[PDB]
């Protein structure tokens, strides 16, 4: 029916 | 006040250098008022109420994808002048309109009617 | 900490202001540089409209910050 | 300085108002004419929405001025 949320990840302002 | 854009998306939380999606699935929609001001609102799907509502001027923000963790649909709103960044993830089952929504978001936040 | 005020016509107006300065004070500066009263003048920044008593630092308004100036009806 | 208010059905209702009269006052006149409550009517003139706190003169509304009256049929939520 609906998609599951993504897993946590590291974000870097490149 | 018709909505310029609207799609299922949830908010995320960025702390330090880690982005974690919030299970509080919401809806990202845009509407222009009689003031010619584009309103960027994020409503929670839980109650269907508008949790957030901020007016976004042209060239004031940038809607783009986040190529950090490929797997799903993650977009970030970069306030060019607000110096603030927001994280969102698409909850729609199909992305057949993801690009369009993404394009409309930028066109409505950078190119108001 | 001056700030650039972009009008609806695209006319930008830089006004020397301080972070601690309130929004009300800033609006007055616009009046002197244009003549727009607070009632007709609506300063918006950070994607959100400014309150009044709030300070510029409250909205993270730094120098050369481009503030959005919204004008109400001109009687027509 | 009365003004003509055209309803959705096309029925026109002239309401005696003053140039300095506020929008709230005008809405009340409508309420006492069609029984329309303030929370169920929108006044638009010259394509400009009459916001509360404004006046007829603010919208350049003179005597015998036709105003667009819209009722909330859906009633929102």
């Amino acid at each position: 029916q609906e998609p599951e949320p993504p897993e946590p990840f590291e974000y870097i302002d490149d | 006040n018709k909505y310029l854009v609207e799609f299922r998306a949830g908010k995320m939380s960025l702390k330090g250098t880690t982005v974690t999606p919030d299970k509080r699935k919401g809806l990202v929609y845009i509407q222009q008022t009689d003031d010619s001001l584009i309103h960027f609102c994020w409503k929670d799907r839980t109650s269907g109420n508008v949790e957030d509502d901020l007016i976004i001027f042209p060239d004031d923000c940038e809607f783009k994808r986040v190529p950090q963790c490929p797997s799903g649909r993650v977009y970030v709103l970069k306030f060019k002048a607000g110096s603030k960044r927001l994280f969102f993830w698409m909850q729609e089952p199909k992305t057949d309109q993801d690009e369009e929504h993404c394009r409309k978001v930028n066109e409505y936040l950078n190119n108001p009617p | 900490m001056q700030i650039f005020v972009k009008t609806l016509t695209g006319k930008t107006i830089t006004l020397e202001v301080e972070p601690s300065d309130t929004i009300e004070n800033v609006k007055a500066k616009i009046q002197d540089k244009e003549g727009i009263p607070p009632d007709q003048q609506r300063l918006i920044f950070a994607g959100r409209q400014l309150e009044d008593g709030r300070t510029l630092s409250d909205y993270n308004i730094q120098k050369e910050s481009t503030l959005h100036l919204v004008l109400r009806l001109r009687g027509g």
